[PDB]
């Protein structure tokens, strides 16, 4: 069974940073690629960016709005997955999720199927 | 030039195995149909005569237009040459990497009045020039200039109404062919400059009228036509499948191999 | 026996017992600079066997879902030996290659690459203002890889790298035009291509201009059963072939 | 590339086929739009990909269909057990985005 | 005055005028073919009949 | 003062015109020739080479590499399709953008013979017969394995020479066959069948893949050049 518990959400102050990790069991862990989507109060879901897997490189690819100022990596030994947000504002106050991605025939369609739990991050 | 024709053929049982190759050996089959069933003798008078390089690349093909209109300073038109602001010409001459050809260059003027607002406008029959500067001469900058008098500099005259001017240029280049494409920078420090046109320096073509401006404004247009001759061709390369984007390189976006099919045994 | 080569070249040689046949070039075989197509005035450098020999590059891991390499053969070679210490103190210089790649496995497992050399790869930007850098571009003698998803159009200075459309532009089927070869691991286990100096002018620099290309993309993928070996490595051995330099300087 | 999914609120009575749509401002393949569902206050969960195939563990009640900007997805029966929202995702090119979502009302 | 054949499926007549090799006409009966080199550039030659691989 | 008289056809500009034209650089001297190898002396060298087929499209493939290969696993019954499409390769989107289809593309008419080579990606332990069968038009697509036996076939097996050819001939009425699609002269279907299964012995992946080639025979000829519909334009660049 795939189970990924994310953790490192709090309370921050505008212009301050915060590192979010997200932590991965019951797969191998350089074999599939890592999302993380956001999202507000209520409204609808905003995706930041992946990750590729060992077989591509581990290259990223982030989102227009976010390009920048936040950074996906991962640890080399354990499997775990981090995110680095600088330079907060106030819209970025949000619930942020840690999605998997897989292939499906033999190619890649763009699904997120196993989702994380879902911290909460709160700029003011 | 022929093709070949098809011997007859007789129900074998041995040993020789023409349909079973290895296709790891970077060899393509040379199977003929007489060689895996039975056939009659049949004579091909067919020809490959309008699939060689020099009957496909030879046709005339427009590569830019530039407007100028009388009635203005500094109305007057100017195109740096390249064969890579149209898209149909550009996928032709793109696959080969290196060529070798002589030109045909055809102009094809045309005019249009303006909505000038006097009474009466009668106009004589115009006149254009059509002026080449190589890499490194004088440039014009107004109509009334001194640069305009071809003292060395190739240029042809044309009053409207008569056959398209022509001209006839020979293999103008460096190096032994004309390179599509190119791998590399233009500086030993690589930076800067990368791609194809670090190659293309091939002049430019200025375009003007010569009368004055009688009564109202004329907006004219001249179109240009390439057309290469004597054509010697080298190092094939597969067709472009994504679309063109910019002039300068070979930039592009994604797209599928093919069109879809719903099934794999859907005819 | 059809199935076994044997190449020396210099101080070095390749055995093989498990391969196809030798594709060579255009036809044609590499051979020196004549004296009716010679455009410089003095007299070139020809060290014939401290060059010519087979450097081996890196080794790279072919994984379960993997996407492609390429490594750029003209500096490919620029940290290696007698070879990149010519190319630095010279301004022209001509060569021609001979490629082995060579990747072996087992009986019960399954794949198949594509080896091919393109001459002119011209390589795309994933922003569509920019051109690619040279990081991007060619690593020295580190592969670099195709992706089976599409870069995105934010990254300012990297090359799209879509698998299907090989980088350039075309289809990645047809690609066999080129001087090509097949390792398939039912009968195959190397590739042999001998390629000439193929070029507009009789002589190029070295450091600003790369006349090849060697791509290994995987149409097959690799497969196998719970028990045989997961790691199956591709390593590529590269031997100039009748080398000359001319025009000396300082080092560059 | 935006999209647009209509009704924002709906509702139906167990028994009802309900049909709800996701419409694009330009052309997706078909093959990169997906469903999800997500329940009240919980994470969300994958539901369609693919535009027509069904994931793992859902109820065979959930039908999507369509092609070229006009998706839908169908639901025969209506139970009490399938009251959230559901969101659509697509690529044509960077970034992914989702869609504003349209919230089953049980009655 | 070169004197040719005029493709059909009888002859013509063709005159150079101008000083220039670059003026004249377009060639279109340069009809030479040898796709041996694409096709087949192997080193040992392969024999149809036999076997591939030995 | 010879008299002349200017026939219909005077001072128009047709593309397709030989004629001469006086120079524009007189005198020049031209840079002399280098033997560049790969020399192209005609555009049927282009499409005689073999070039891997899409035969696996099916919407999600054709942005991947899993369009060229066709899956063959171990079945459990006897004489199932592995694939099927009609031979037109200038319209059917199957050939349609490999090395012979676009070329075929800039033409409008075609005449000749088509080789179809094809490869087993598998494994070294895995075997199999399978049959490539041909039917020429007139009844619909062959729907079973007796109803493409009595075409043209060939049954090939797999050892350790990998790639078997089957040729397809040219059986047509007219000389030639217009390249965009037509029922008047229509070309027939090209099916290929489970001859027996695919048996592999213990841990061996079931699962193999197979390859597909296209190129043509020493008598295919082309006719009457036109422009190709695979690109398109709005304003210059
Ligand atoms: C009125 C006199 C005008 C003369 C104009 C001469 C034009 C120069 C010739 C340019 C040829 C460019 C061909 C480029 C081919 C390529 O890049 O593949």
């Amino acid at each position: 069974e795939v189970k990924l518990v994310e953790s490192g959400g709090g309370l921050v102050q505008p212009g301050g940073s915060l590192s979010l990790s997200c932590a991965a069991s019951g797969f191998t862990f350089t074999d599939y690629y890592m999302n993380w989507v956001r999202q507000p109060s209520g409204k609808a879901l905003e995706w930041l960016g992946f990750l590729r897997n060992k077989a591509n490189g581990y290259t990223t690819e982030y989102s227009a709005s976010v390009k920048g100022r936040f950074t996906i990596s991962r640890d080399n030994s354990q499997s775990i997955l981090y995110l680095q947000m600088n330079a907060l504002r106030a819209e970025d106050s949000a619930t942020y999720y840690c999605a998997r991605s897989r292939y499906y025939g033999g190619t890649y369609r763009y699904a997120l199927d196993y989702w994380g739990q879902g911290t909460s991050v709160t700029v003011s | 030039a022929r093709v070949a024709d098809t011997i007859s053929s007789r129900p074998t049982n041995s040993e020789s195995i023409p349909a079973l190759t290895a296709a790891e050996t970077g060899h393509t089959s040379q199977v003929v149909p007489s060689d895996t069933m039975q056939t009659r003798h049949v004579k091909n008078y067919h020809s490959r005569s309008e699939s060689s390089i020099e009957n496909f690349l030879c046709r005339s093909a427009c590569v830019y237009y530039a407007t100028y209109t009388n009635n203005s300073k500094k109305g007057f038109a100017e195109w740096v040459i390249n064969t890579r602001q149209v898209a149909q010409l550009r996928r032709k001459l793109e696959l080969f990497t290196y060529l070798r050809f002589d030109l045909e260059l055809t102009f094809v003027i045309t005019s249009a009045q303006q909505p000038s607002t006097a009474s009466s406008v009668d106009a004589p029959v115009q006149t254009h020039q059509i002026m080449y500067v190589p890499p490194g001469g004088p440039v014009p900058t107004k109509v009334k200039d001194y640069a305009w008098q071809t003292s060395t500099n190739p240029s042809v005259f044309w009053t409207e109404g008569n056959a398209p001017p022509r001209m006839s240029i020979p293999f103008i280049s460096i190096g032994n062919a004309y390179s599509c494409f190119y791998d590399g920078w233009t500086q030993f420090s690589r930076n800067g400059v990368y791609g194809i046109n670090t190659l293309n320096n091939m002049g430019t073509l200025y375009m003007r009228h010569v009368n004055e401006a009688g009564q109202g404004p004329i907006k004219s247009t001249v179109r240009i036509y390439f057309k290469p001759k004597h054509v010697k061709a080298w190092v094939p390369r597969p067709p472009r499948l994504c679309q063109y984007e910019k002039q300068k390189n070979v930039n592009f976006s994604p797209i599928g191999v093919t069109t879809s099919r719903t099934d794999i045994i859907t005819t | 026996s059809d199935r076994v080569r044997s190449i020396t070249l210099g101080n070095s040689t390749i055995t093989t017992q498990e391969c196809a046949n030798v594709v060579v070039g255009y036809g044609v075989w590499p051979e020196y600079l004549k004296d009716n197509e010679a455009t410089a005035e003095d007299q070139p450098t020809q060290p014939d066997v401290a060059t010519c020999r087979f450097y081996t590059l890196e080794s790279v891991q072919w994984m379960k879902n993997s996407a492609g390499w390429w490594w750029k053969l003209p500096d490919a070679l620029s940290q290696m030996g007698l070879f990149g210490q010519n190319m630095q103190y010279h301004y022209l210089g001509r060569t021609g290659y001979t490629i082995h790649v060579q990747c072996n496995a087992s009986k019960f497992h399954q794949g198949c690459l594509l080896v091919v050399c393109v001459p002119e790869a011209e390589m795309g930007c994933s922003n569509l203002n920019n051109t690619p850098e040279f990081s991007e571009l060619s690593g020295g003698d580190s592969a670099r890889m195709f992706t089976d998803t599409q870069v995105g159009e934010s990254n300012a200075k990297k090359v799209q790298t879509a698998v299907w459309n090989a980088g350039m532009g075309v289809g990645v089927g047809n690609l066999t035009i080129f001087p090509h070869q097949w390792i398939n691991l039912r009968t195959n286990n190397s590739a042999t291509l001998v390629m000439p100096y193929i070029n507009s002018v009789p002589m190029d620099n070295m450091f600003r201009h790369n006349n090849l290309t060697l791509m290994i993309i995987p149409f097959v993928p690799l497969n196998y059963s719970e028990g045989s070996s997961p790691y199956v490595p591709i390593t590529v051995t590269i031997a100039p072939m009748c080398a000359e330099y001319n025009g000396l300087r300082l080092a560059s | 590339n935006v999209l647009t999914q209509s009704p924002p609120i709906m509702s139906a009575s167990p028994g009802e086929k309900v049909t709800m749509t996701c419409r694009a401002s330009s052309s997706v393949s078909s093959s990169y739009l997906h469903w999800y569902q997500q329940k009240s206050g919980a994470s969300p969960k994958l539901w369609i990909y693919s535009t027509s195939n069904l994931a793992s563990g859902v109820p065979a009640r959930f039908s999507g269909s369509g092609s070229g900007t006009s998706y839908s997805l169908t639901i025969s029966s209506v139970e009490a057990e399938d009251a959230a929202t559901y969101y659509c995702q697509q690529f044509s090119g960077y970034p992914l985005t989702f869609g504003a979502g349209t919230k089953l009302e049980l009655k | 005055a070169q004197v040719s054949t005029q493709k059909t499926g009888i002859h013509y007549t063709n005159i150079n005028y101008y000083k220039d090799a670059a003026s004249n006409s377009a060639n279109r009966q340069d009809f030479t073919q040898d796709p041996g080199k694409f096709t087949e550039p192997v080193k040992d030659i392969m024999v149809k009949t036999m076997p591939a691989l030995n | 003062g010879l008299p002349v008289m200017t026939t219909p056809g005077s001072t128009q500009f047709l593309t397709s015109d030989d004629f001469q034209s006086p120079s524009a650089m007189p005198q020049f001297d031209v840079t002399p020739e280098m033997q560049i190898p790969g020399r192209v002396n005609n555009l049927m060298e282009i499409a005689e080479v073999d070039s891997v087929v899409p035969v696996n499209n099916t919407e999600d493939n054709v942005s991947s590499l899993k369009a060229y290969q066709i899956p063959v696993q171990s079945n459990s019954d006897n004489g199932k399709q592995v694939f099927g499409f009609p031979l037109q390769p200038g319209a059917n989107n199957v050939l349609n953008r490999t090395l012979l289809g676009e070329i075929l593309n800039y033409y409008t008419h075609w005449s000749g013979s088509i080789k179809l080579t094809f490869m087993f990606c598998g494994s070294a332990m895995a075997t199999g017969k399978f049959l490539l069968a041909y039917s020429p038009p007139g009844a619909g697509v062959p729907k079973n394995r007796k109803d493409a036996m009595l075409g043209t076939h060939v049954i090939w097996d797999v050892g350790l020479q990998s790639s078997c050819v089957l040729c397809v001939p040219w059986i047509s009425q007219t000389h030639y066959r217009y390249v965009v699609e037509d029922e008047y002269t229509a070309a027939g279907y090209v099916t290929c069948w489970y001859q027996t299964n695919i048996v592999v012995p213990a841990d061996v992946q079931s699962s193999c893949d197979i390859l597909c080639f296209v190129s043509a025979c020493n008598d295919f000829s082309v006719r009457m050049l036109k422009d190709t519909p695979f690109i398109r334009q709005d304003t210059f660049y």
